[PDB]
RNA sequence: UUUGCUCCACACAAUAUAGAUGGAUACGAAUAAGGCGUCCUUGUGGCGUCGCUGAACCAUAGCAGGCUAGCAACGGUGCACUUGGCGGAAAGGCCUUGGGUGCUUGCUGGCGAAUUGCAAUGUCAUUUUGCGUGGGGAUAAAUCAUUUGUAUACGACUUAGA
RNA sequence: GCAGUCAAGCGUUCAUAGCGACAUUGCUUUUUGAUUCUUCGAUGUCGGCUCUUCCUAUCAUACCGAAGCAGAAUUCGGUAA
RNA sequence: AGAACUGGCGAUGCGGGAUGAACCGAACGUAGAGUUAAGGUGCCGGAAUACACGCUCAUCAGACACCACAAAAGGUGUUAG
RNA sequence: GGCCAGCAUCAGUUUUGGUGGCAGGAUAAAUCCAUAGGAAUGUAGCUUGCCUCGGUAAGUAUUAUAGCCUGUG
């Protein structure tokens, strides 16, 4: 759906005389803007509670920024999604530098591997994996080995003119 | 394959010269009279063409003609042609060639008894031929109107064009053919009762 | 008769490898690979050249032959201290690469007069060289 | 998922020196020398010492990595083939018609000439490949022996012979006639 | 940029080479292309052989002489990829095409003229490592081209003369560098360094 | 058939132009590898260096480039000659010798430029042809008609005729 | 009309050598219907004759893999028009 | 073949869907400048051989609504779960 | 003043750059500084077993002869 911000969203059903001060519920929501974010909120509250937007109210909406945006983190990611013929729960692991970055590559991944558009996905949880070795998926374990190094073979430089007088070299 | 030069004998019989003309009797017969002069200058420009053939050349063919006058025919004008030389090195070939200018060559130097040879010739002529005899098509029945040495159906409705592959009236004979495997039964000699 | 097997000696993505940033607000600026995210993405940092600690695509960067000792995931202050320590800047500056960059930056700043001075000076140079090139 | 690197080891023994530029492998040893063109694959050969060479793949897939080991094998079989060498034994097999097998020559040839197969008036011919030599095993009945520095040419020359004697228009379960490969080994004994 | 650009087809991918060559002509740049026999097409040899036979069966049922023509030579397989990228039944299109020349090998003029390459169509720059591909000359011989051997022979001959040429030149620029260095450190040279030269 | 043809030269007239405006500036081969330098045990060799684009290299100052003097070099280059050699893939071009001659912005001098009026492509290339002039050079054929029949509906073909 | 999937059965024994029920997925457009778009100020039926070309769901011919292929004979299958 | 509500075509050009009565965009006086729709931007052809993460290798790959078709079933190809 | 242009200063419409001052939010979040605590893809030191004179490895070891994480300010 885009480049994500993450939002705390807080709502409640409207007050009534016999029930002033209804309970107040919160969701974290990944969206490109607060309009999609409040929308998503109402979308999930209605899967959980007797409410809808006409009888509820948004109390607060705030963007949550990453605590340590230049610290590499190992994310565990938990998703529900629909396929062409059923619906399915999934656990993935994503290594990045923010929840927000991490969720972008998730949708990308879900679109690429499983052909799941944004409508078909529910993020259930995004959590930082504190101890390496609770890291489960090998496509990440791979990047945790000590003194890790790797070359980038077959370098291909972008030409800026249509003709060239050399004959390139993919050295690196 | 491309030709890069032709080197010619210094003297040419009127028999060939005639081939180079369409009206001999009226003509000044100037054919090769400047070429012939090239021999004068010690040989200089003839050697270097010869030289040039050797330096290059993937193949060498020799230019010969028939002695049609030694023949009972009426047609004076001889036949001239390229025959590929096949023994030795390229250089040995042109050496052979130069050596044989104005000189003469005999079938026995090229064929022998019991050899299988081929014959390349233009087929007899028959002019405009209808479809039956030209293609071996079946005579239509006797009752048919508009004639019967024909093809009844010249094509289906589609393609809406007559096709290249159906038989049609037109020329018969005077074709090129390359006929092969004719054993030689005799190589005769003219000077031999 | 020893074995003799080629080599092939690629620059490695690795903590402490300096990279020259090719496009962005930074650009033309050096930086150090701090931590390593996946095959395509690393965390870089370039305090001495004022380039912000950030995640970046390898593809936006071109690896340099320079490396210096850096602890994986070392923060900016540490990065600035170790960098200065290994004096990577003068090391870079000494490289033909760096020098070739400075060259064409200078060429591009030439005044039209200066251009005319260069020409006069190359005529001058061509004279004595084309001379030398005829006496040996 | 792309493995960032997997590698393999290639032991080198006292007799031999192996030498690799681009991906052209040369292995020299006591029994002669073999070379083989590995350009069609993309792997990085590293010398660690005079008795050890690594081959590796960086950022490779299943099929790529799958080719790492077979590269190791191929160069292994070049090394041993140059030290021990290879020997393939085959047996003639027939139920009635004795299969007659000699070596013949026409214009610097060396052909394996198989005669009388299942009675066949036809004369089967297989060429000897270069680098493979052929002995008709003394002291063993209806046994041919193909040996040489290259598992590839020895094994293929053997396979050519066993394939020149396939049966046709017969229940090949009953008609078991042929020349079959019966043992695969080395030339130099104890090993 | 130059009156005539000579492209060393070797190692280029047919339709990417074609795409740029066509544009250039349309824009008025004369192009001549050499060593089309060393062109590539992605896809293994068999694939492109099958494709070529598909092409081969299209013909005018009533007269195959009017029907699509099948040229077998690498230069002309190439022209075909090109011609179909040019509004070639218009004056403007004929004009663009007259601006084009294609060769197997490098025949005279062009063997002593520089040739360039076109990186956005360079196979070694474009094709992912491991993906099979075809060489034009080998595809062409298999569908009838008669002259791979002859081209190969001439090319090896040409390649020897050019190795001489190169050698002489490299010998000469070695001298020239020896000269340029006595002059190094001189006053006029330090001044030029000062100005980026 | 009223002095024609051809190559070289200059001259006037035309006609044009798919588009000059400093230079198309020559290894090959590999790309999970190479170029160049250098040494050597001449090799799948040692050692050094480079790339990260031609943003280069070469050329480039002078009435669109005038008239002139000198110095230092002995270099560069234009032109017409001349010596030896190479190149057939479409060679039709490359290389080399030697004298001559011009220019030289390598440096230092004398003179000239305006009024084209504050810009007007401001005209500097290369196509094909036509006509006279004079330096070489060269002095045919084909067609109709006639004729043959190895050919033919007619044309065409194939023969023959000082 | 032609071809599959499942596999209870057939096949002395043995589901699948060769076959295949109950079910069930298709393909074809030389069957026959269903429709009524075009042609009723005309696009002259059926068959045959002649002649070309094309398709393949291959009857024969080349080379093969199966078999309840001992041999001979045959059957099933592939590349094949 | 036959009804319901709306919107269209018929009576209507224009931009897109290559082509096309009905789909998408948008409804028309004669013109300048600007900006867009739907749809595009390797070349044909105006417009990034743009950026970014994956997936896919097909000896009949695949490639954009209406729309110019494919199913049960099956794969120790590869991917993620 | 007929024909067509160039430039300047403006006016209507528009396009495309440079640059100044401010407001908000976790009164951004980070970096940085201070401080407390901690761990391992464990820095120094130490132990032990090989091992061409110190290089490895497998232990111990939480800042030492690198550093990082987390909270709070
Ligand atoms: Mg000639
Ligand atoms: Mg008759
Ligand atoms: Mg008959
Ligand atoms: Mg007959
Ligand atoms: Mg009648
Ligand atoms: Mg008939
Ligand atoms: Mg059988
Ligand atoms: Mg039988
Ligand atoms: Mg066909
Ligand atoms: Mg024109
Ligand atoms: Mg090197
Ligand atoms: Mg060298
Ligand atoms: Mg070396
Ligand atoms: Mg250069
Ligand atoms: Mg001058
Ligand atoms: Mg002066
Ligand atoms: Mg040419
Ligand atoms: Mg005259
Ligand atoms: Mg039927
Ligand atoms: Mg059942
Ligand atoms: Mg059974
Ligand atoms: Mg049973
Ligand atoms: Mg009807
Ligand atoms: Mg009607
Ligand atoms: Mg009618
Ligand atoms: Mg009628
Ligand atoms: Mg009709
Ligand atoms: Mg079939
Ligand atoms: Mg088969
Ligand atoms: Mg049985
Ligand atoms: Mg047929
Ligand atoms: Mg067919
Ligand atoms: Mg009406
Ligand atoms: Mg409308
Ligand atoms: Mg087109
Ligand atoms: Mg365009
Ligand atoms: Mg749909
Ligand atoms: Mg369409
Ligand atoms: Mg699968
Ligand atoms: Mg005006
Ligand atoms: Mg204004
Ligand atoms: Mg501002
Ligand atoms: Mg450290």
């Amino acid at each position: 759906m885009a480049h994500f911000k993450e939002y705390q969203v807080i709502g409640r059903r409207l007050p009534t005389e016999s029930v002033p001060e209804p309970k107040l519920f919160r969701m974290r929501i990944f969206a490109s803007n607060e309009v999609i974010a409040k929308s998503r909120y109402w979308y999930f509250l209605q899967k959980l509670h007797k409410v809808k937007k006409a009888s509820g109210e948004i109390v607060s909406i705030n963007q949550i920024n990453e605590a340590h945006p230049t610290k590499v983190k190992n994310f565990g990611v938990w998703v529900r999604y629909d396929s062409r013929s059923g619906t399915h729960n999934m656990y993935k692991e994503i290594r990045d530098v923010s929840r927000v970055a991490a969720v972008e590559t998730l949708y990308q991944d879900m679109a690429a591997r499983h052909r799941a558009r944004f409508r078909s996905i529910h993020i259930l949880k995004v959590a930082e994996i504190e101890k390496t070795a609770d890291v489960k998926r090998q496509y990440v374990k791979q990047f945790l080995t000590k003194d890790l190094k790797f070359p980038l073979p077959h370098r291909v430089q972008k030409s800026t003119k249509t003709f060239s007088y050399k004959r390139p070299s993919t050295f690196y | 394959l491309r030709s890069l030069t032709t080197v010619w004998a210094e003297h040419l019989s009127d028999e060939v010269k005639r081939r180079f003309y369409k009206n001999w009797y009226k003509s000044k017969k100037k054919a090769f009279t400047k070429y012939s002069a090239k021999y004068a200058q010690d040989g200089a420009g003839i050697e270097r063409e010869l030289a040039r053939i050797k330096k290059y050349a993937s193949v060498v063919r020799v230019l010969v003609h028939t002695q049609i006058r030694k023949t009972p025919l009426a047609q004076k004008k001889a036949h001239l042609a390229e025959i590929q030389l096949n023994g030795g090195s390229i250089s040995e070939k042109v050496d052979w060639a130069r050596e044989h200018f104005e000189k003469t060559v005999a079938v026995d130097s090229v064929f022998e008894q019991n050899e299988m040879i081929d014959a390349i010739a233009v087929t007899k002529g028959h002019g405009f031929e209808g479809v039956t005899h030209r293609w071996g098509t079946k005579k239509l029945p006797r009752k048919t109107h508009r004639g019967l040495r024909k093809v009844a159906c010249i094509g289906a409705w589609h393609p809406a064009h007559v096709m290249w592959s159906v038989a049609r009236a037109g020329q018969r004979g005077y074709h090129s053919r390359t006929s092969i495997n004719h054993k030689i039964y005799r190589v005769g000699k003219g000077d031999d009762e | 008769t020893d074995s003799i097997v080629k080599a092939s000696n690629w620059r490695l993505v690795e903590v402490g490898r300096v990279v020259l940033i090719k496009k962005g607000q930074s650009a033309g600026k050096l930086a150090a690979i701090v931590e390593i995210i996946d095959q395509k993405k690393v965390l870089i940092d370039g305090p001495k050249a004022g380039v912000p600690r950030q995640a970046i695509n390898l593809g936006q960067v071109v690896l340099t032959p320079l490396t210096f000792a850096l602890p994986r995931g070392a923060r900016t202050a540490t990065v600035s201290k170790k960098w200065a320590a290994a004096a990577v800047c003068e090391k870079w500056a000494a490289s033909s690469w760096a020098k070739k960059i400075a060259q064409r930056e200078r060429r591009a700043a030439l005044t039209d007069f200066e251009r005319f001075q260069v020409m006069v000076l190359r005529k001058q140079k061509r004279y004595t060289v084309k001379k030398a090139l005829a006496k040996a | 998922m792309k493995y960032i690197q997997t590698e393999q080891q290639i032991e080198v023994p006292e007799g031999v020196t192996v030498s690799i530029k681009s991906r052209i492998v040369k292995v020299v040893g006591p029994r002669g020398t073999l070379t083989k063109n590995l350009k069609h694959i993309d792997v990085t050969f590293t010398k660690v010492n005079n008795q050890l060479i690594k081959v590796a793949v960086h950022n490779g897939g299943r099929k790529h990595v799958a080719a790492l080991r077979t590269v190791k094998s191929l160069v292994d079989n070049m090394i041993t083939g140059v030290t021990k060498g290879y020997k393939y034994k085959m047996r003639y097999v027939y139920a009635h018609f004795p299969i007659n097998v000699n070596i013949v020559e026409k214009d610097g040839a060396k052909f394996i000439e198989v005669r009388n197969f299942l009675g066949d008036k036809k004369i089967r011919n297989v060429p000897v490949r270069d680098g493979v030599t052929i002995e008709f095993s003394t002291n063993v009945k209806d046994e041919i022996v193909l040996s040489g520095n290259s598992v590839e040419d020895v094994s293929q020359n053997a396979a050519d012979l066993q394939q020149i004697c396939r049966v046709r228009n017969k229940d090949i379960r009953k008609f078991l006639d042929g020349i079959y490969v019966s043992h695969k080994g080395f030339i130099t004994e104890d090993l | 940029v130059e009156p005539v650009v000579v492209i060393d087809g070797k190692g280029h991918l047919v339709g990417r080479l074609a795409s740029v060559v066509a544009k250039q002509l349309l824009n008025g740049q004369k192009i001549v292309v050499v060593r089309a026999e060393e062109l590539n097409i992605s896809g293994e040899f068999f694939r492109n052989k099958l494709k070529y036979h598909d092409f081969l069966r299209k013909a005018t049922a009533f007269n195959k002489t009017r029907g699509p023509f099948h040229f077998r030579a690498p230069s002309r397989i190439f022209y075909k990829a090109l011609r179909g990228m040019v509004s070639h039944k218009t004056a403007r299109g004929k004009a663009a095409l007259e601006r084009l020349k294609v060769f197997e090998g490098i025949p005279p003029p062009y063997d002593k003229k520089k040739r360039v390459v076109v990186p956005q169509a360079l196979r070694v720059l474009r094709l992912k490592p491991g993906r099979k591909y075809t060489t034009l000359g080998k595809l062409s011989t298999s569908v009838g081209w008669k002259y791979e051997d002859v081209v190969a022979k001439l090319e090896a001959k040409r390649k020897v003369s050019s190795a001489e040429y190169y050698a002489k030149k490299r010998a000469f620029t070695k001298k020239v560098a020896s000269a340029n260095a006595t002059a190094a450190e001189s006053d006029v040279a330090k001044q030029l360094a000062a100005l980026g030269y």
